[PDB]
C-alpha cells in the first residue's frame, strides 16, 4: 500500500464527479457495472469501540456517555491513553511523566469505579433556559 | 517503486534452512528460546535477544537491517519477569526500527526507525509510520495509522490490507535472492 | 587497561575499548559500545546498559582544540541509571537515579541530576544542566515537566543476575 | 425526533457537538491534512473558486461527522451557526455540501449574535464578536438584529498574530544551540502561525487603561524622555526543540495595544460599541447600553473585559460621544459558557426546540426544488 507506491498509477470513476484514486482505495459495485471511490460513496455508522480497552459499545449507551469509555482515560498534557498504577491507585502516562497527583486528585480505594469528572458549573441554569424557550416555542 | 517490488541481491554468507533465511552479520543472542517456523527474513546487523523470551515469528516475516526485537519486562509485584512476545503472520519490520512490544499482530507494516514502547500490543492489519514513538502500554486497532512523538491515531488504512500485504512480503521474499 | 569488579554481570560478548573502570554491580547487555578514548569511563553500581549505547570519551575527536593542558575529562556516571535502546551518551559528569529513553541523543556536555528522564527519539546537543527531578518528552519540542518524585529501577537490575548465566 | 447537531465554521477554530448540552463536544483547528502539503490548508477561505472550496468543506464536515462526532449525517438535522454578512458564495457552498453530498434533512443558518443573546435569557442586548478575522458588533433589540447600525474593524486574532510576528522580528533574541547563547536576530525568516498563537495565549496579556495609555505615548516618543512603565520579566519560549526564543517584556503588553490604539481615525475595538450605539434608535439607547455581551476567543485574553469597559467609559467623556452617550450606565453580561463557546451554546439551546427548528429551518426537499437559500439580501 505505502511500501510499494500504490499512490502513482490511478483508476478513473464514472458519474457526476470524476476522481483519480489508487485501486487499493476504490470499491467495485456489483449490483450495477461501475467502480466508485471512497469520496463518491455515502458513509454510515455501524459500531463504536475504545482504542485502548477494545469494548464494542451500543449506539444508545454512547449518547448517554457522550461518545466516551468510562474505564479508560487519555492524559491532558500529551494525548496518550493513561495507565492505573498502585502504591490505593493513581493515574500516570508513559510518554510524559504527568501523574493524577500533580493536579491534586485524591487516590481511590476501588480501581475504576472511584474516578469521575466534576459536574458542569452552568448545568442548572441550562435546563431552566431550555424549559423556558420550550414553553415559549410551544 | 510504482507498485512493482525491486531487486535486492544477497551475499553468500546467510543461514538458509527450511525456507528461513537469517543474515550471519545479524547476532540473535539466545538461539534456543527464539523460534522461526515459516520462511522468515532477518537482514544484517539486526538483534533478536533471548532475555527469557519466546519470539515466535510469522510465515513470511521481514526484519530490515540495524533493527532490534527485544521482549519487555513486566513490572509485577508477584515476580518481575520478561514477557514472551509473539510476532504475527506476514509482519514487515522496517530498517533501523526499535521494538520492545509484547504481542505484535499479523499483517502489520512497522515503519523505519520507529520506537515501540514497553508491553505494547498491536492488533492485526495496522501500520506505524516512520520517525514515530508508541509509548509504553499502548494499543493500536486494526485498519489504523499511529504517528507523531505522542504516537496517536493519524487516520485509517485502505480496506484491502489483508489481501494486499500478502503480495508485498511474499514478493520481497521471492525478489530477495543470492547474487 | 581494564578494572573488572566482582558482583557486576558485565557480559564478555559486549564490545569494550580503552582504559575502562567498571562499577561494583553494573549489568552491560550484549552489543553495548563503550570506549575510553581520552579519559576513563567511571561506572557507578547499578548502571545497567541495554542494546546500542554509544558511550565515548572522545572530546579530542569531537573538538580537537589542543587546549586545557592535559584535558582528561573523566566520564563519571552515577548509581541506578538505565541506558535504553539506541541512546547516544557523552557526559563528563552524570548524576544518580536518571533514565534516558530509547534512541535518546544526549549532548556533548549535559549534566544529569536525580529523577530526570530524556524523551524517546529526542536529541539534545545544546549544553545545559538539567534541573532537579524534571523530565523531557518529544523530539518536535522539548516540553520540560517537573516530576513529583524520583523513580527507582532496582528490581529490574536484581532479576538480570538470574537471566545472564548461560547467555 | 433525534438531537440536532450544531456546527460553527470559523477561520481559527470550529465548534461542534449536539443540542441540549452544557458545551460543545469537540472544538478543533479548522484545517485539513492533505497528502503532499506539509502545512495543512485552512477549510474556510473567502474569495476562491467554488470547486476547490467544495472539496475542502466536504473533507472537513466528513472529519466532524465521523472522527469527532459519531453519528449518521442523513438521520438528524443541522444548526449551522455563521456570523451576519458572511460571504454569499461561502454560505451557498456550505449548504450545497450539506444538502447534496451528506443529504442532511434540514439546515438552519442562525446569526452568531442572536444565538449569543439566547444563552443569557435577556431578549435585548448589544453583542460584540471579537473573532479571528474581524471584530464585529451588531445590536439585537427584542429578537430583531438591527443591520442598519452594524460595525466591524480588522482588530481580531489575525491582526494581533501579524502584530506579534512584526515585534518579535525587531527585538529577535534566540538561543539556537550552536554558539547562539549571544543574541541572534532573525535566524528564521517567518514564524509559523501555530507558534505565534501559543505565545499570544501564554506570554501576552491585556494591560490596565492607565498603564496602556502611557505605553501608547511611550512607543510614540512624543517629545518625552523615557516615559514608559516598568515591563514584566522576559519569558523564554522554545522553538522547534533546541532554539530558545527570549520574548521581551515590552512585546507582551504592547502587542495588544494595536486593538485599543486610536490611530487618529478614532477606530478601536472599544470605540466600535459607542460608534454603533450612537447610530441606534433613540428609544433603544438605554436598554442596549445596560445589556452588553462580549463573545469571541480574542476577548478571552487575560484582562480584556476590564480594559474594554474602562476604555468605553473614557471614550464616553470624549467630546464626540459626550452629548448622546454622556450619562449612560454600561454593564457587561457574564454568559454561562466561556467567551469562545457562547455562539455554539445558543445554537444548542435553539436546537433543543424541535417544534420551532423544523419550521424555521430550510428542508432538503425545498432546496432540491428551488435551489435558493434565504438570506438578508433581496429574493
Ligand atoms: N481560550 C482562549 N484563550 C485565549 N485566546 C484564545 C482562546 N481561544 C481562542 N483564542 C484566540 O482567539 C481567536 C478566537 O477565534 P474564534 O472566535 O474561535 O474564530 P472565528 O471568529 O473564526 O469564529 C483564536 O484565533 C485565538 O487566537
Ligand atoms: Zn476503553
Ligand atoms: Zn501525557
Amino acid at each position: 500500500a505505502s511500501l510499494l507506491q500504490s499512490e502513482r498509477v490511478l483508476y478513473l470513476v464514472q458519474g457526476e464527479k470524476k476522481v483519480r484514486a489508487p485501486l487499493s482505495q476504490l470499491y467495485f459495485c456489483r449490483y450495477c457495472s461501475e467502480l466508485r471511490s471512497l469520496e463518491c460513496v455515502s458513509h454510515e455508522v455501524d459500531s463504536h469501540y475504545c482504542p485502548s480497552c477494545l469494548e464494542n459499545m451500543p449506539s444508545a449507551e454512547a449518547k448517554l456517555k457522550k461518545n466516551r469509555c468510562a474505564n479508560c482515560f487519555d492524559c491532558p498534557g500529551c494525548m496518550h491513553t493513561l495507565s492505573t498504577r498502585a502504591t490505593a491507585y493513581y493515574l500516570a502516562c508513559g510518554f510524559c511523566r504527568w501523574t493524577s497527583r500533580d493536579v491534586g486528585m485524591a487516590d481511590k480505594s476501588v480501581a475504576s469505579g472511584g474516578w469521575q469528572e466534576p459536574d458542569h458549573p452552568h448545568t442548572q441554569r441550562m435546563n431552566k433556559l431550555i424549559e423556558y424557550y420550550q414553553q415559549l416555542a410551544q | 517503486m510504482e507498485l512493482g517490488e525491486l531487486l535486492y541481491n544477497k551475499s553468500e554468507y546467510i543461514e538458509t534452512a527450511s525456507g528461513n533465511k537469517v543474515s550471519r552479520q545479524s547476532v540473535l543472542c539466545g538461539s534456543q528460546n527464539i523460534v522461526l517456523n515459516g520462511k522468515t527474513i532477518v537482514m544484517n546487523d539486526c538483534i533478536i535477544r533471548g532475555d527469557l523470551a519466546n519470539v515466535r515469528v510469522g510465515r513470511h516475516c521481514v526484519v530490515k537491517s540495524r533493527s532490534v526485537i527485544r521482549p519487555p519486562f513486566k513490572k509485577f509485584s508477584k515476580g518481575v519477569a520478561f514477557f514472551p512476545l509473539h510476532i504475527g503472520d506476514h509482519v514487515f519490520i522496517e530498517e533501523d526500527c526499535v521494538v520492545n512490544a509484547a504481542q505484535i499482530g499479523s499483517y502489520v507494516h512497522v515503519g523505519k526507525n520507529c520506537v515501540i514502547g514497553r508491553r505494547c500490543v498491536l492488533k492485526d492489519c495496522c501500520k506505524i509510520l516512520d520517525n514515530t514513538v508508541l509509548p509504553p502500554e499502548t494499543v493500536v486497532p486494526p485498519f489504523t495509522v499511529f504517528s507523531g512523538c505522542p504516537g496517536l491515531f493519524s487516520g485509517e488504512l485502505p480496506e484491502c490490507t489483508q489481501e494486499l500485504m500478502i503480495d508485498v512480503t511474499k514478493s520481497y521474499y521471492q525478489k530477495f535472492l543470492p547474487l | 587497561s581494564v578494572k573488572i569488579a566482582p558482583g557486576a554481570v558485565v557480559c564478555v560478548e559486549s564490545e569494550i575499548r580503552g582504559d575502562v573502570t567498571i562499577g561494583p554491580r553494573t549489568v552491560i547487555h550484549p552489543k553495548a559500545r563503550i570506549i575510553a578514548e581520552a579519559g576513563p569511563i567511571v561506572i557507578g553500581e547499578g548502571n545497567l546498559i541495554e542494546e546500542q549505547a554509544l558511550i565515548i570519551n572522545a572530546h579530542p575527536d569531537n573538538i580537537t582544540p589542543d587546549a586545557e593542558d592535559s584535558e582528561p575529562k573523566p566520564m563519571i556516571i552515577g548509581t541506578n541509571n538505565v541506558f535504553e535502546v539506541g541512546c547516544y551518551s557523552q557526559a563528563m559528569k552524570m548524576g544518580d537515579n536518571n533514565v534516558i529513553e530509547s534512541k535518546a541523543y544526549v549532548g556533548r556536555n549535559v549534566i544529569l541530576t536525580s529523577g530526570c528522564i530524556i524523551g524517546a527519539c529526542c536529541n539534545l546537543n545544546t549544553f545545559e544542566v538539567i534541573p532537579e527531578n524534571t523530565v523531557i518528552y518529544g523530539a518536535d519540542c522539548l516540553r520540560r515537566v517537573q516530576t513529583e518524585r524520583p523513580q527507582p529501577q532496582t528490581l529490574q537490575l536484581d532479576f538480570l543476575m538470574k537471566i545472564l548465566p548461560n547467555y | 425526533e433525534k438531537t440536532a447537531v450544531v456546527i460553527d465554521l470559523g477561520e481559527a477554530f470550529t465548534k461542534c457537538g449536539f443540542a441540549g448540552e452544557t458545551g460543545p463536544r469537540c472544538i478543533i483547528p479548522s484545517v485539513i491534512k492533505k497528502a503532499g502539503m506539509p502545512k495543512p490548508i485552512k477549510v474556510v477561505q473567502y474569495n476562491i473558486n467554488t470547486e476547490e472550496l467544495y472539496s475542502y468543506l466536504k473533507e472537513f464536515i466528513h472529519i466532524l461527522y465521523f472522527r469527532h462526532l459519531l453519528v449518521n449525517p442523513r438521520d438528524r438535522r443541522v444548526v449551522v451557526i455563521e456570523s451576519v454578512l458572511c460571504p454569499s458564495h461561502f454560505r451557498e457552498t456550505l449548504t450545497r455540501v450539506l444538502f447534496k453530498y451528506f443529504e442532511v434533512p434540514s439546515v438552519l443558518l442562525a446569526p452568531s449574535h442572536l444565538m449569543a443573546l439566547l444563552t443569557l435569557g435577556i431578549n435585548s442586548a448589544m453583542v460584540l464578536d471579537c473573532g479571528y478575522r474581524e471584530s464585529l458588533v451588531l445590536p439585537i433589540y427584542e429578537g430583531i438584529p438591527v443591520l442598519n447600525c452594524w460595525g466591524a474593524l480588522p482588530l481580531g486574532g489575525k491582526a494581533l498574530h501579524k502584530e506579534l510576528e512584526t515585534q518579535l522580528l525587531e527585538q529577535c533574541t534566540v538561543d539556537t544551540g550552536a554558539a547562539k547563547e549571544q543574541s541572534l536576530p532573525s535566524v528564521m525568516g517567518s514564524i509559523p502561525e501555530g507558534v505565534l498563537e501559543d505565545i499570544k495565549v501564554r506570554t501576552c496579556f491585556v494591560s490596565d487603561l492607565t498603564r496602556g495609555l502611557k505605553i501608547q505615548a511611550a512607543k510614540f516618543n512624543i517629545d518625552g524622555n523615557t516615559e514608559r512603565p516598568s515591563p514584566p520579566p522576559n519569558v523564554d519560549y522554545p522553538l522547534d526543540g533546541e532554539k530558545i526564543l527570549h520574548v521581551l517584556g515590552s512585546i507582551r503588553d504592547s502587542v495588544v495595544e494595536i486593538l485599543f490604539e486610536q490611530d487618529n481615525e478614532e477606530k478601536s475595538v472599544a470605540t466600535l460599541i459607542l460608534d454603533s450605539l450612537m447610530q441606534c434608535p433613540i428609544d433603544t439607547r438605554k436598554q442596549l447600553a445596560e445589556n452588553l455581551v462580549i463573545i469571541g476567543g480574542t476577548s478571552m485574553l487575560p484582562g480584556f473585559l476590564h480594559r474594554l469597559l474602562a476604555e468605553i467609559r473614557y471614550l464616553v467623556e470624549k467630546p464626540k460621544y459626550k452629548k448622546t452617550l454622556g450619562t449612560k450606565t454600561f454593564r457587561i453580561h457574564t454568559p454561562p459558557a466561556k467567551a469562545n463557546c457562547v455562539a455554539w451554546l445558543g445554537g444548542a439551546i435553539f436546537g433543543a426546540l424541535q417544534d420551532i427548528l423544523g419550521s424555521r429551518s430550510v428542508s432538503k426537499e425545498y432546496y432540491n426544488q428551488t435551489g435558493r437559500i434565504p438570506d438578508w439580501c433581496s429574493l
